[PDB]
DNA sequence: CGGGAAAATCTCTAGCA
DNA sequence: ACTGCTAGAGATTTTCCCG
DNA sequence: CGGGAAAATCTCTAGCA
DNA sequence: ACTGCTAGAGATTTTCCCG
């Protein structure tokens, strides 16, 4: 039931900044996504993102 | 409260003091003269 | 003992604190609390570069002008997928009819525009309203608001001088230099073309709403952490709890499900 | 990995694609690829139909996306070839548009729709189209009311039809279908070209033969040999440029 | 095999070497091959900044305009001291007097201008002439190339509006903006105000050309390194550095003899 | 020999392609159609 | 450290000033000025003179700097306060001006020339002028054709006479004689700014009470007690604020 | 003779620069100095700086 | 375990009215 | 109460393919 | 040996026609 | 064959002064 369902909300790709950062980090994998924050693990590295600083994407690319 | 120096718009000398109404990440809301104004914080000096 | 000088040179000088100190032999907080206090030795802002939003529903319009032409410009910024289309005089009508055409073609739910004339005007006003679409407008005179669209605005210009002498038309033009930006350029976060790169987005926000959807239909529990909250994620010893409109992030100790 | 006979089972007793077997089967897209293609008993989405609709005197031409319903409507002053080779440049460049089926009328033969294809890379070729233009002239009569002009009327059915008509399998409006297509058709693509780099490899494995080399992990590599799947470890595989 | 395609793409195109590579499976290689065949493709130069001189010898200058009034700056590249005064109409004789004033009050080597008309004026070039100065033009329309000038007018300008309430003439609040820029703005390299680094740069350079002529008088030694009789430089702390055919080439003291 | 495309000057549209007389560390030396410039490399792409 | 006893040996032997004894003995400049300081028996750049010299029926106010025989000259319209207040600006931004001497004319007494050396920090107060002047004359009447104005004359001979005329001990010209005084000028502003943020912190040795603190260095501490100057090694030296 | 000299040419301080770093970096000692190269010694590492992207000065605020 | 050359990443700049 | 960014050009660093 | 707060260094940006 | 830079504003890191 829950657990593939969130394999695969945790298969997303995720871009996202801080306040002072300017570029875009590497593709931290997705953990969970509110209406304005976005829960993600960026190498065990579990932080809130506001959602206007993060780009979700499924990369295909890479997905393939 | 806190002192602003900001520049408006397309105007290069500088204004203020004003009071700080709100303070954001890449503008700040100021109240100079009893006008409300935004100002990006790089056209602003808080002390 | 020295203060009082140093008062009276930046009186006339304007000393910047360095100056002041090594000269009076001042504590530099003293010599900074000096110059901080005339209003005319402001003149600098803090250095740094505020971030535009990059919702995916958020779209930056802008008008160029391009031999003589109107070109209003629309930009996806969590993607920098474009629409662009010249229209004959830059009038409140026209902008209205093209952003009426972009919100139903794609999920547009907030439009940031500079303060043009156009994009102020009250058939754009209305075209928003009834489109159910959120306006927001930069400072004004603070391009750097708008970085996104006015980057397009140089980019998309750009394409157009390389296949301006493919199209007789400068619509035909700007049309060539649309499709070869959305579908024949490629890079970006995803290494994707701009198209691409949209398609993915939407895709992702879609399928993300739903299945986060469906596990919170399944899925609940109440945490207690150090108040009833709610979960979110769970793993690697850390829990995400939302409470009262707070994401936190705490390790199993101090934190029990119940 | 690992499920690799459990995948050819399953795809013998259900003659499955291979998009649910990796999914399910937490294979990579490429393996289950070869799998499906292997079965020979278990052996599109870029291709729109324009339509010239008259309505109050002008021409409203509307272009279809048949896999999902998505319209694209645009009112155009005269049905000469330059207004409709604008349309289709427009849409291309909107959307990806791969082939486009036309009536044969005058204008779409014309030589400038003709060019304006061939720059954009599209192919002419002359039941859902007709659907289609009449829920869209139904919402156009619906929403004339709150425009002044016929454009204006236009965009607003168009905008109802994409995003506030919601219908199909799973509720979803046009534009959801037409993203999760486009989104479908991109991961076909990507699919592919991984394919097409990885297929001109050979690998000796344990020495044997060449073989086709499939996919390559971390430690694992798995490959094909005479209609046969064999994950081998990365030592025992040598691999080769031919 | 892909590589026709993706030619025929790009000439209709123009699309950049990722999107022919993802395409058309081409190697980044002939990707980026193809894409640098095309003319109108390179339309971008390459990311970097340029450094101008810092010799001692070396002065910027510059027409700002203020007020509706021609103010000429000149300023000290390497420490950043600068004279400035207004002239009512920017021609050649007011520019080559302004210079011949710098000259003789200041030990001036070359002057690096714009191309502006009055610093090509051959009265200008007379006066350059005569004091020994060697004129340096930058890039037309680059001034980045004047970038020190540049700045200093800025900073000038910014004092002015400073000072501007307290002087009724321009041309007095010009001075007194230069004055407290000399000597009542400290920063820099050395934490000078840039009289003071202007003195120690012209001060240092003195003293070390003396010291090296002292030096060189009393000090001399042939050097062989791996292979001619160059001349030593310095010495010691496991280098010595050596003018061979006007080469000053560091060498560790090993296959380094002295004689 | 090497291929170099400029902007010469307050000129937005590129231009070349010109050989490379000289190069050196901030601006390089070129002859376009027998025509010496000199150009910034800022403003020049040498391939 | 370790030549202090030197220092006092030769100072008192030969009466050297702190400067000579730092740069022989190696000492650092703070120890050297307060033992010359200390010997009772042991124990200016930044002045101008200026005159108006009319030529041609023009005025040419000359600033000399005595410590040096700089020359600067500048051709005046008329002897009024406001061309001597902004020459006498002009001078002081250019170079270190603390106090001028002039000859108590009207133009040198005027509320202009007044406020401008109050704002510049300025003093004004009424053997080498004369020769210097002379000097200058005759260097102009030598380059007199070379100008077809008298400014233009002024400025090349203020040049030749800066630059190419070169007397002395040294044999050094008038710039380098200048950018000397000056340097050393800013060497003992700096030493006397040393002195005076030190000198407020008091030394407690082995304890032994408060005594003057001269230098702290990197694993030694110079300080001076009863005319006793005295190295301490840091862990035995404590220092104290008030 | 020789042992004062070259003791007081090298405290002089030197700011230099390369070719593609903009930034002026901390005073390394002076070494020698040529018509158009200066040899310097910064932080024990001997190189040859173009005289043009050489400030030699001799830093009273540090000598005193 | 050590290299080579290509790939990935990084740093920096024009220009958008 | 809002907010610089995008794409290309060399440099530099990994890193997979050869020992 | 461990901290605290100030000092020193670092990063970044406006503006120079 | 020539060449972006300067000075100020916060942020961050040492580092001397207290245990
Ligand atoms: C009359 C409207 C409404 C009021 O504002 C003005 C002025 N303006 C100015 C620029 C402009 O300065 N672009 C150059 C630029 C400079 C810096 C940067 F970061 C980004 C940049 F694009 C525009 O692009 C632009 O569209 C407008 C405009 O439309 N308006
Ligand atoms: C007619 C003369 C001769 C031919 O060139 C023109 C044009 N020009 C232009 C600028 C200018 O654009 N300054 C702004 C600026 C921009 C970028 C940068 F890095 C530095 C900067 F100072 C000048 O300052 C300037 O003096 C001149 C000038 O004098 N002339
Ligand atoms: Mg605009
Ligand atoms: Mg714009
Ligand atoms: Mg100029
Ligand atoms: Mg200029
Ligand atoms: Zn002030
Ligand atoms: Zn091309």
């Amino acid at each position: 039931e829950l657990q593939k369902q969130i394999t695969k909300i945790q298969n997303f790709r995720v871009y996202y900044r801080d306040s002072r950062d300017p570029v875009w980090k590497g593709p931290a994998k997705l953990l969970w996504k509110g209406e304005g924050a976005v829960v993600i693990q960026d190498n065990s590295d579990i932080k809130v993102v506001p959602r206007r600083k993060a780009k979700i994407i499924r990369d295909y690319g890479k997905q393939m | 409260n806190f002192r602003v120096y900001y520049r408006d718009s397309r105007d290069p000398v500088w204004k203020g003091p004003a009071k700080l109404l709100w303070k954001g990440e890449g503008a700040v809301v100021i109240q100079d003269n009893s006008d409300i104004k935004v100002v990006p914080r790089r056209k602003a000096k808080i002390i | 003992d020295g203060i009082d000088k140093a008062q009276e040179e930046h009186e006339k000088y304007h000393s910047n604190w360095r100056a002041m100190a090594s000269d009076f032999n001042l504590p530099p907080v003293v010599a900074k609390e000096i110059v901080a206090s005339c209003d005319k030795c402001q003149l600098k802002g803090e250095a740094m570069h505020g971030q535009v939003d990059c919702s995916p529903g958020i779209w930056q319009l802008d008008c160029t002008h391009l031999e003589g032409k109107v070109i209003l410009v629309a930009v996806h910024v969590a993607s920098g997928y474009i629409e662009a289309e010249v229209i004959p005089a830059e009038t409140g009508q026209e902008t209205a009819y093209f952003l009426l055409k972009l919100a139903g073609r794609w999920p547009v739910k907030t439009v940031h525009t500079d303060n043009g004339s156009n994009f102020t005007s009250t058939t754009v006003k209305a075209a928003c309203w009834w489109a159910g679409i959120k306006q927001e407008f930069g400072i004004p005179y603070n391009p750097q608001s708008q970085g996104v669209i006015e980057s397009m605005n140089k980019e998309l210009k750009k394409i157009i001088g390389q296949v301006r002498d493919q199209a007789e038309h400068l619509k035909t033009a700007v049309q060539m230099a649309v499709f070869i930006h959305n579908f024949k350029r490629k890079g970006g976060i995803g290494g994707y073309s701009a198209g691409e790169r949209i398609v993915d987005i939407i895709a992702t926000d879609i399928q993300t709403k739903e299945l986060q959807k469906q596990i919170t239909k399944i899925q609940n529990f109440r945490v207690y952490y150090r108040g009833p909250a709610k979960l979110l994620w769970k793993g690697e010893g850390a829990v995400v709890i939302q409470d009262n409109s707070d994401i936190k992030v705490v390790p199993r100790r101090k934190a029990k499900i119940i």
